[PDB]
């Protein structure tokens, strides 16, 4: 899933 | 009383980052990370597993301790044998100071753009798309960092790409970022490859990739002193 971070921007964290 | 040391690296970053001035306080925030230690986060050293990493595990975690509009602040710790891969900060300023391990820093930028000359080859051979892509950048750096290292910092205009590798083992740095990336105001953060052809600074070629398949972070508890308004 795509969130957008502080710290990585738009990031795909799986 | 005295406040804890991260909270007067806080205080200190957003006095930094809200010109004359900003190299003074930015000198001061530096010192402040040199100090730094990883038992001043309560983060005790992470050594190897010596186990295979499983697909379900991403291969970095962060921690977050504090962000304002003018910057973030958190940490960020590898597992053994991973990287962070080449990536950008636009319009950003950054300051990294290492915990435990120790990290490879790349460390690049894009040059001002020029074409790919038509015969150039790359090893694995580029597609089309890529071949239309690739842009012109020079690698300024490549060194080797422990937490006896001062901070590395980059800006918008130098050392703006890196890439972190964890070497020997886990590593983990506390990165501060600013301002923070802001995907819906044009500060998003891009991954790229430098590419094979077939001494320091040297010309280089990037490609803008998506992030790779087996690079993730998940988040994890912060187990420090806290950042209080
Ligand atoms: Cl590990
Ligand atoms: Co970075």
């Amino acid at each position: 899933y795509i969130v957008k971070t502080f710290w990585k921007g738009s990031h795909r964290q799986c | 009383n005295m406040a804890s040391l991260i909270q007067r690296i806080a205080r200190q970053a957003s006095l930094t980052f809200r010109q004359p001035g900003f190299p003074e306080n930015l000198s001061k925030l530096k010192s402040l990370l040199t100090q730094l230690r990883a038992e001043d986060l309560n983060i005790a050293p992470r050594k190897a597993t010596l186990q295979p990493l499983p697909p379900n595990l991403p291969p970095v975690t962060y921690m977050h301790i504090y962000e304002t509009d003018g910057f973030s602040l958190g940490v960020f710790l590898l597992k053994s044998g991973t990287s962070i891969p080449l990536h950008d900060h636009p319009g950003m300023h950054g300051m990294l100071k290492v915990l435990y391990g120790t990290v490879r820093i790349s460390c690049m930028d894009k040059l001002d753009p020029r074409a790919l000359p038509p015969e150039q080859q790359f090893e694995p051979p580029l597609q089309p798309r890529e071949r239309e892509a690739v842009r012109p950048g020079v690698l300024r750096s490549r060194a080797e960092y422990t937490e006896a290292s001062g901070p590395c910092i980059l800006t918008p205009h130098r050392d703006n790409l890196h890439q972190i590798d964890a070497v020997e083992g886990p590593a983990a740095f506390l990165d501060i970022l600013a301002p923070p990336y802001d995907p819906d105001d044009g500060r998003d953060c891009h991954y790229y490859r430098v590419l094979e052809p077939v001494d320091l600074p040297r010309e280089v070629w990037l490609l803008e990739t998506p992030q790779a398949d087996d690079f993730w972070c998940e988040g994890e508890p912060y187990p420090g002193p806290k950042v209080f308004p």
